[PDB]
């Protein structure tokens, strides 16, 4: 009924949502060859949402893969659960963007996305209920980020009734992989305020410091972040896909955090995420998940909460839970921890449970809160911006392709208006 | 080229499968997946979970409220309008 | 009592004697369509048994002239011990 | 006699779900739909041995809807009944009660016409919602006014689920709180409150369940439900019906707001230990230990209340225990209404289903009570919604649906204005 | 008594498929043609144990006769009744009229004699046609009219195809609709419509049958040729000739036009769990939503009601349900008719198909009716008749084969006369 | 009972008629050998209207090819299904017309159509209900559009009333082969216009888009082309051979779709065509059909049918469908896009059903549009016409053989006038 259109763009995007669909096949059953092998009849009823059957069996995922390089397209079709996807869906140019927003906004889109638009366009129609659209991409790359924000915004004017998810991994000054990560960064998120509904930052120094203390892993290769960053989005829509004593659609979490249409960034973290040397020592409750979730070396970004202010939160349970003690437990770590909520808004969190966990655990959690903290990393990629654009550093490229420089003053003033309202309301 | 045997009218029996206008056992509301297609047809057959079980707590409530069915009551105190307001009203009288 | 009683069971056991029709038809029409299935597959894989075969039969002349070839003519590796195969052959030759 | 019963919300058709498995296991009917004369006023016999219950279960998400359309009993409901939606309200009362309403709600009524065709003594209406939500605020409002735009004189007993103090799920609960209350309050007649952290303390003190879950809560709410029905259903010593409650405690026609209770609540062992007669059970039904909202009636004085009594209940020991009830002066009245109380007695016992943890019990007592802690209770959420609505937090989305602010200033007045009124009625 | 039968075109011989697989069903002929009084209107009984139905298909086209020559039904059927041309009329009117018509007509004509001969009690003829092709309508109009010189006074129900407002399958049906209807004024006595959306909206609302194709609409076709002779065949309470519907159903001499509908048109689930009534199906064979006819009769005031019931009804409730009809409002007569119906009651149920989708009913309702609102069908179908008339279109097919624009031209006048005659009638 | 006779005519028509014949040879099952071995009764029942029992079950077409080089015959008696045809009916010349319309209209024509015609008249009186006749020619080539014009006017001249199918290919400029293109196009069209009942127009630069887009084939070599032309042709005339829910024939569609008697060049369309690698990725529904259908990158000719409105339409369905979505479907389309139907006639669209399919499909679909924008086509080449005709080019090959120039004069007046009218339906 309710239905979720894909859209994946760049190389981040396309690696992470390749376990994406990794993890959502092996929890409804589906075998890597596309036809079904599960023994639940609880998985049947909800694959409408993420998959077309064709024809004998054959599961095809409702996601489109777009980019411009083909070594993207070929790390995808080497992997497992790489043979699924439509052929027709792998919509893709040729030449590469190369971390050059204009690039990717100006040149090249004006050829890739009215191709891209007719894909999205078929796959649309295809289905009857459309809830919303799903797209992962990153920011500091330039055939993600470019790319991908124009196709956020021709969608936006398109079906301007349905909702959007967006996760995007940002910049930070320890994780530094390209060099205009600021350049790219700050012309992407003035497009994201006024086009996207609501956005989930990402990055990969969190990733890393959580696969560094909490998994302890030896050698996290980029395999084990995109398993993280996947667990997360099958958590948030596990509620469209199996039923429970109190569902929370998409728009009913988007309405529960957002205050203000400009204020929609979120902080997501997942729990439980414990080493396989403790697993042994551990006790599986809500406190534990709890005490879990609301610890600040949680969080997926770099931006430390205890350093501001909490304005709303949401807490996605799975697993057969008592009520009761979900919500006795909210309400303890709203009262004891009240300093850090804020105070003109009572009941800043919102709890829901569904009763399927994911396959491996008795019982998982999805935590997303909309903290104010996520101004500092705001300030920490303008103060970066203006100490480039002060003296006109790397710009004529992005000047001599059509973009001129006060787009660039643009994305500062809505920058600085943003972490100003912020800390406002802080 | 001798018909001995009549045509077997492919167009009534194509109905109830191949347009799929038999529901398996389905209401008609139930918006959820049909699984148009043999294999997956099948496969449901062989469902060892069979819609309501023990995995989602609304259904195992009521599972566990109808396991021993209705045991026993007795029907003193229950109202009987066939008793005494029924019982003024009777049928035709030749009989139907 | 007794006319009105018997109508009612009786009118219940036409509805289930019904329904099971209902169900068995829709088992038969299954049935027939995929015994059609079966059909037309196995169809394919003998029609695919005569192209190997033939593409077989291209292989064994081509083995002749085995250093001078284009890229792509093997397969597999079944393919090469084919080749090996046929190539001893002809050394036996 | 017949009594028709509508679910609307997330919560409203779960507790029916609860709700009509006790009815069938009341009266002997089997999950599929046929026995293996009282079921007259809930099912309906259509043909011979089949019997199919005077209820709708509608609802905007289809996941909950076809949970049931495929649970245990897919063939005791019947298929147009259960409506069901595109997509969900999402806790928005503008999204329920304007964009979605409008399509859904004129196919229940045309349904509901003629469920009551098919009645014949039709008693009224009760219907089940949270306000939480946006599908039972909005379209359930939505509802009650085109029902009382269509019959209007038949009573409507309101059974909502108003949002606890401090365990709460949802964020803009206060919003729609207040506009759902805006239009329940000149449309239902009988309006009840059940809070969820009250019922959590009984479980927890008294059924002794340290982890309850909503299954629990449905369960004896749904026997809360039977018990106040039991009169149309059975006969007993001195029976009240559906119109009683319209007279009986509704002293004037906008303070319509009941608090209901349940006692004794036991489980299967304190039973074996302890000992049941009419004198502790009328007194265990005034502790706030024992009601379904979290309130405190030694702040309040009562207006009227009303004791429904099941079971081996003679008339001699309710009338004494009463009596013992007003010589006390723990509990006060109001000085405006000498006689405070509405009595009922009727011979069956509750049932119990199996699977719970309510013991059975020879005789039970609901009480439903008028105060004004009610007051108290309205006044808390007035607040707490003033307090977001200052920094007009969360307007945004019901005027993105096409609501304003002259409805939020209207209601905000409106509950101050029934603030008012319940002080001066007080006095 | 007897009646016969005549089919005519595509769609005809499949409507005939159908009704005939019915009348065997009802009573209890196998295929063969043998059982292992009440049959005598329908088969006549040769030989010994052998009996051979009242009919005969005709078609231009051989390939569906042959594929009739082929079916199951090879044996009941007698070579010579199935007549069947050489080559098709290709959905032109002129060339079903003119030059192929008078090869086949007399072919036709001159077999039906021998069997009106073979009868005695004839009640009529009833004919099976659609308008919108070329065999339905041209030889159609062709067979009436020799039909009419040839016995005048004796019945003839015409129950026609019309062809859908915006749901289409050819490109001339105006044309050949209206040229069609010119003769079908004054030439047949009693006329019904029944379209194909009417039937698909029908069968996707009431039977939840989301993908249908024309045999689920000859099925239920069948069911109302069966309910409305039913009365011919078994002896009901009351009972109706087919001479009736000649007075009672046409007050005028050129109004004859009667929409249908049928009641209750029913799933297999939902059937048992509902409790059908007399009450509820004489009001759902009321409303469009059951119409066999897609048009709304609220814009139209009834002439004339007819109603068929069969199988569990005593006269008693049914003269009650017609009183409340009367003394509501949702629906009005013309001033003429205080007395606007005819009521009918049959003992035996209505029987069902294997592979049908119908379940068993104790009681249904044929309801057959006359008003203004097919007079605003006339009208839409003379707008776009009008529309490619204007531009000449199409119009070299008919005169290269031998016609002319005179009848064009007074086939669109006498539609208007008839449009005047309506507006003139509902006043 | 109704009997289509085949007349092959040309390079071109003689190597389409071969894969015809062998397309045709597989739906009715006989093999290459001549003898019937299919399975169903279906098959037995209508393949008079296509072959004739000799003795001893060989079942030999109602065909005769017609040319003036034996290469083609040759080419022609190589591949398999090559001998089932009566060499009786192998009526061929000697000396070759060469791409010269005078040759192959005056000189070549005068000692072949006696013969030609005595043949078509023996197979025409040996079967009793004639339908119709089906011509598969070019108007590029000398020898098959000369010869094949004449022998229609002479068939027109002594069988009047039988229905008549033209498929004919038109030269496009972007694949122009040869150089006198339109010099006999443009003759040829003169008298396919006065003599013919419609013309089912075809061309290869379609045809070769149409493989590299959606077939995704690598060396599109004539078969496949010739594939897909014996597929439409098939799909025109299945309702004859096989009973269905709603059948049309020949004269049943020309009524359909001729508003006007000098209106009578359609436009073809096939589904579904989908490429190998994703034949299996894919559903089979009446709106998938549909959309394959109504896309403008489908037509079988190089005009964009979006340029201009359609007169008709009309749409032969196989298999075992719906009839409601078939219609419903239809409904869309006449609704969706509303602006690209002529206003004056409404309900432009015929539609039929056949209950048997084509071999190894389920479902399948044709498309015959009679549209407006075929004048692109016909401006296209009279364009080429006026501006040699200006200069006498090449007009000595013609005049030296008894061919005037006032019949240039008149090709260019019919084209002109036909073209403006059709700009006057638009
Ligand atoms: N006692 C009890 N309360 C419930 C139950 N389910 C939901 N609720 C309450 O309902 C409130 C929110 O409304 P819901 O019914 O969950 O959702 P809704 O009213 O259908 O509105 P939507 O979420 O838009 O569908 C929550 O605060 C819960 O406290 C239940 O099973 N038992
Ligand atoms: N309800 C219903 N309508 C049908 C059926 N078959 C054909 N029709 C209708 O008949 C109309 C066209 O006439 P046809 O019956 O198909 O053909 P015809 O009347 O015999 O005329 P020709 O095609 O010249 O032979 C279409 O508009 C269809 O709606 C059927 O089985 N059921
Ligand atoms: N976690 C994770 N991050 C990735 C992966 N691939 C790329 N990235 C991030 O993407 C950022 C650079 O963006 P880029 O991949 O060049 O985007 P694109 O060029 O537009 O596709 C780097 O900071 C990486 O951290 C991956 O597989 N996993
Ligand atoms: N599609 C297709 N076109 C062909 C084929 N053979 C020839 N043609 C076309 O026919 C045109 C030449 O016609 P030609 O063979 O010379 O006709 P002829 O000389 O009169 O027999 C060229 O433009 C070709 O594109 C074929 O097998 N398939
Ligand atoms: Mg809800
Ligand atoms: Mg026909």
């Amino acid at each position: 009924m309710r239905e979720i259109v894909h859209i994946q763009g760049g190389q981040c995007g396309n690696q992470i949502g390749a376990k994406f669909w990794e993890v959502v096949s092996d929890e409804h059953g589906i075998d890597p060859t596309g036809t079904y092998h599960g023994d639940s009849d609880l998985q049947l009823e909800r694959i409408n949402v993420y998959f077309n059957e064709a024809t004998g069996g054959r599961y095809v995922p409702r996601a489109i893969l777009m980019d411009l390089e083909p070594g993207t397209m070929d790390s995808v079709r080497s992997g497992p659960y790489g043979q699924i996807f439509r052929p027709d869906n792998f919509v893709f140019g040729q030449t590469g963007a190369g971390n050059n927003w204009a690039k990717g906004h100006y040149t090249e889109g004006a050829e890739l996305i009215d191709s891209v638009l007719d894909v999205v366009r078929k796959e649309a129609e295809s289905c009857d209920c459309l809830q919303g659209f799903q797209v992962c991409h990153s920011l500091g790359g330039g055939t993600g980020s470019g790319m991908g924000t124009l196709l956020i915004s021709k969608i936006r004017e398109e079906y301007p009734d349905r909702m959007m998810l967006t996760f995007s991994v940002v910049p930070s000054p320890k994780v530094s992989d390209t060099v205009v990560e600021p350049y790219n960064a700050t012309l992407s998120v003035h497009q994201l305020v006024e086009n996207a509904d609501e956005c989930m930052v990402l990055d990969n120094e969190a990733l890393y410091d959580i696969c560094f203390r909490t998994l302890k892993l030896t050698t996290p290769t980029f395999g084990d972040l995109n398993h993280l960053i996947s667990a997360v989005m099958s958590g948030i829509t596990c509620c469209l896909r199996f039923p429970g004593q109190l569902n929370a659609d998409l728009r009913k979490l988007a309405v529960n955090l957002i205050p203000f249409p400009r204020l929609h960034f979120f902080m997501v973290g997942f729990t439980p995420l414990t080493s396989r040397g403790s697993q042994q020592y551990r006790a599986l409750t809500v406190p534990e998940l709890t005490q879990q979730m609301w610890d600040a070396k949680n969080m997926m970004c770099a931006a430390d909460p205890r350093h501001g202010r909490y304005l709303t939160a949401s807490a996605l349970f799975r697993g057969r839970m008592s009520t009761k003690e979900v919500d006795e437990q909210m309400l303890n770590v709203q009262n004891k921890n009240s300093s850090y909520f804020v105070e003109w808004i009572p009941n800043n969190v919102k709890s829901s449970v569904c009763d399927i966990p994911p396959k491996g655990l008795k019982m998982s959690a999805t935590f997303i809160g909309n903290s104010t903290a996520i101004q500092e990393m705001f300030k920490r990629v303008s103060e970066q911006f203006t100490a480039m654009f002060r003296r006109k550093a790397f710009l004529h490229w992005y000047t001599g392709e059509g973009m001129d420089e006060m787009e660039f003053t643009e994305a500062e003033s809505n920058m600085n208006d943003l972490v100003s309202e912020y800390q406002q309301y802080q | 080229g001798e018909a001995a045997e009549p045509r077997p009218d492919h167009k009534s029996q194509a109905l109830t499968y191949t347009l799929d206008q038999y529901p398996r056992g389905r209401l008609p509301g139930y918006t959820g997946f049909k699984a148009q297609a043999p294999a997956n047809i099948d496969a449901g057959l062989k469902h060892s979970m069979k819609l309501p079980c023990h995995s989602t707590t609304s259904g195992d409530a009521t599972l566990r409220g109808t396991q021993f069915g209705v045991p026993h009551q007795d029907h003193t105190h229950y109202i009987n309008s066939r008793a005494g307001l029924n019982s003024f009203f009777s049928n035709s009288v030749v009989g139907t | 009592a007794q006319k009105r009683r018997m109508r009612m069971a009786e009118h219940a056991r036409e509805v289930q004697r019904l329904i099971d029709e209902k169900r068995q038809a829709f088992e038969a029409a299954k049935a027939r369509e995929e015994a059609e299935d079966a059909a037309k597959r196995s169809e394919d894989d003998r029609v695919r048994g005569l192209v190997e075969e033939e593409r077989k039969k291209l292989l064994r002349e081509a083995a002749e002239l085995k250093d001078f070839l284009p890229r792509g003519v093997l397969r597999d590796q079944a393919d090469v011990d084919f080749i090996s195969n046929v190539l001893e052959e002809m050394a036996l030759n | 006699r017949e009594v028709i019963s509508i679910h609307i919300g997330q919560a409203g058709i779960q507790v029916g779900n609860a709700c009509w498995e006790l009815y069938c296991l009341e009266h002997g009917i089997q999950p599929d739909g046929q026995m293996p004369d009282a079921f007259n006023t809930f099912f309906s016999e259509t043909g011979a041995g089949k019997h199919v219950p005077r209820c709708i279960f509608l609802d905007l998400e289809p996941t909950v809807v076809d949970e049931v359309r495929t649970g245990t009993y897919r063939q005791l409901f019947h298929p147009e009944q259960l409506i069901s939606g595109k997509e969900d309200a999402a806790n928005n009362f503008a999204r329920g009660h304007y964009t979605i309403g409008k399509e859904i709600v004129d196919l229940a009524l045309d349904r509901i016409r003629k469920l009551a065709d098919n009645c014949t003594g039709l008693q009224g209406f009760l219907v089940f919602n949270a306000v939480g939500g946006g599908t039972g605020s909005g379209l359930g409002s939505l509802l009650l006014e085109r029902l009382s735009v269509d019959y209007g004189k038949k009573s409507k007993l309101g059974f909502t689920v108003y949002p606890s103090p401090q365990v709460s799920t949802a964020v803009v609960e206060p919003y729609n709180s207040v506009l759902s209350t805006h239009s329940l309050l000149e449309h239902t007649d009988v309006a009840v409150m059940l809070d969820n952290e009250a019922i959590y303390d009984i479980c927890r003190r008294s059924l002794d369940i340290e982890r309850p879950t909503y299954t629990n809560l449905n369960r004896l709410i749904a026997q809360v439900i039977s018990s106040l029905t039991a009169s149309l259903r059975f006969d007993g010593a001195l029976n009240v019906d559906i119109t009683e409650f319209q007279t009986n405690l509704v002293p004037y026609p906008r303070i319509h707001f009941m608090l209901s209770s349940y006692a004794p609540i036991i489980s299967a062992e304190k039973a074996y230990h302890e000992q049941l007669s009419v004198a502790e059970i009328t007194n265990a039904a005034f502790e706030p230990a024992s009601m379904m909202v979290k309130c405190d009636p030694r702040h309040g004085k009562y207006m009227a209340c009303c004791l429904m009594y099941r079971g081996d209940v003679v008339p001699k020991d309710v009338n004494a225990s009463v009596a013992t009830i007003k010589t006390k002066r723990t509990i006060q009245f109001v000085d405006w209404c000498p006689t405070g109380f509405k009595c009922g007695i009727n011979y069956q016992p509750p049932t119990v289903v199996p699977g719970g943890d309510l013991a059975k019990v020879q005789r039970a007592v609901c009480m439903i009570s008028n105060s004004t802690a009610i007051g108290e209770i309205f006044s808390r959420l007035d607040h707490k919604f003033d307090l977001m609505y200052a920094k007009r937090a969360f307007v945004h989305w019901y005027v993105g649906e096409g609501m304003e602010e002259g409805e939020f200033s209207e209601a905000r007045e409106d509950l101050a204005a029934l603030e008012k009124d319940f002080e001066e009625v007080g006095a």
